[PDB]
């Protein structure tokens, strides 16, 4: 890759410049340089690569948003299916990229419950995000595997960390989302948020006042959705 | 729906 | 260029697309092709080639600001000063594509005031989007090119437009800009702008409500500007 | 400063 000749804490600090110059994909190809050296990833680390592309597909999803819905209200010239398959094309791509990064070779060599959920709720993310612009033949399949991987994580998370820990909820929140949005469960979906939420609640007596704000923000986003939901 | 913001403690 | 076998039609069409989309780079890259057609551009083209690559440069001039100041209080690693530099070169690289466009061959075929200013002005501007970033041997050179191309619209728009234009008032606003943030003239700037201003208040009473609508808009923005000046 | 907008009638 063309990172290849660039130190590993050179691209890292490269990926916070990045950051703060709201370049995200020039973050997100500093990030997959760093995953490419083959040393795992530290929680920062980590929090680094899921910002960066977290912000390359949102601007692809809104971007896919608009100009299918432009699309469907023409079916109520080609250019409006081009461009919009244009913009898919590129988000597959770059989930692709993601999860390729996750099989080779994050996830294997993530032992500890902390960097071994980060990475599955992210590779049931991606397969989401896949799953959002499927249509045929395999938008079954893409729904069971983001449905295995954020599976997998749960089971991890609830064995190996407290119920108010921000990975978990976030894991949680997503998974709640792949049911009411991919998966056509809203009942699945609404008992997800609610157990998640009730079971942070009351674990929230053990924390600090910083990891209670970490926790609280992350369930507030469970309460949002179950008002929407309900 | 809101889904998780992508940095995590 | 990659746009080569696509319909003029179908590019500008993509262009607007785009827009909506909020995807600003194929937008630019979709007029580049459009005017790579060889045809004159209508007013609503030539203002989606100009909204497609000042969304561009602007993302990459509000990057360039903020590496450079964390570049300036670094001097109170290399990497600082390595993507700063990199994103400068991407910066430059799109206001060369632009000056190219306009000298191969907007420019010369742009006949009518409209269109001859429009792009002079836009000469203007990607030149003193260069002379941000420019440093030596070649900022004073860029500085003449910018006021010359300013200078020319200038001249166009006074003889040929009437002063409540908003092409000739957006070319004021900015060469006032460049007198002021550029060429260290403050007082051109200010006096500018107060003409300006003045001359356009004086020729509101002839437009339309919609017309007026359009002028106050950039009329407004000459008076923020002597606000923050004086 | 404020600079003029890109799209102008
Ligand atoms: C602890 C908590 C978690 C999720 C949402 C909220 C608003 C809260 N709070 C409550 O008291 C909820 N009963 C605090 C922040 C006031
Ligand atoms: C016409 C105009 C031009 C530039 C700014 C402003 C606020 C105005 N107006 C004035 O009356 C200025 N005396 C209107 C809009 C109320
Ligand atoms: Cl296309
Ligand atoms: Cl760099
Ligand atoms: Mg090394
Ligand atoms: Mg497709
Ligand atoms: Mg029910
Ligand atoms: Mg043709
Ligand atoms: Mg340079
Ligand atoms: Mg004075």
């Amino acid at each position: 890759g063309a990172m290849g000749s660039m130190e590993r804490a050179s691209l890292i600090q490269k990926a916070k410049l990045a950051e703060q110059a709201e370049r995200y994909e020039d973050m997100a190809a500093f990030m997959k340089g760093a995953v490419e050296k083959g040393e795992e990833l530290s929680c920062e680390e980590r929090n680094l690569l899921s910002v960066a592309y977290k912000n390359v597909v949102g601007g692809q999803r809104a971007a896919w948003r608009v100009l299918s819905s432009i699309e469907q209200k023409s079916n109520e010239g080609p250019e409006v299916r081009e461009y919009r398959e244009k913009v898919e094309t590129e988000l597959q791509g770059v989930c692709d990229t993601v999860l390729g990064l996750l099989d080779s070779h994050l996830i294997k060599e993530a032992g500890d419950a902390e960097s071994r959920v980060f990475y599955l709720k992210m590779k049931g993310d991606y397969y989401r995000y896949l799953a959002e612009v499927a249509t045929g033949d395999d938008k079954k399949r893409i729904i069971d595997s983001a449905r295995s991987a954020y599976q997998e994580a749960m089971d991890i998370s609830k064995k190996e960390m407290p119920p108010t820990n921000p990975i978990r909820l976030g894991l949680a929140l997503n998974f709640s989302v792949f049911h009411y949005e991919i998966a056509n469960s809203p009942e699945e979906a609404i008992s997800l948020a609610k157990t998640t939420f009730d079971e942070a609640m009351a674990d929230l007596h053990t924390l600090s006042e910083d990891s209670y704000k970490d926790s609280t923000l992350i369930m507030q986003l469970l309460r949002d959705n179950l008002t929407l939901w309900t | 729906s809101h889904s998780s913001p992508a940095s995590l403690q």
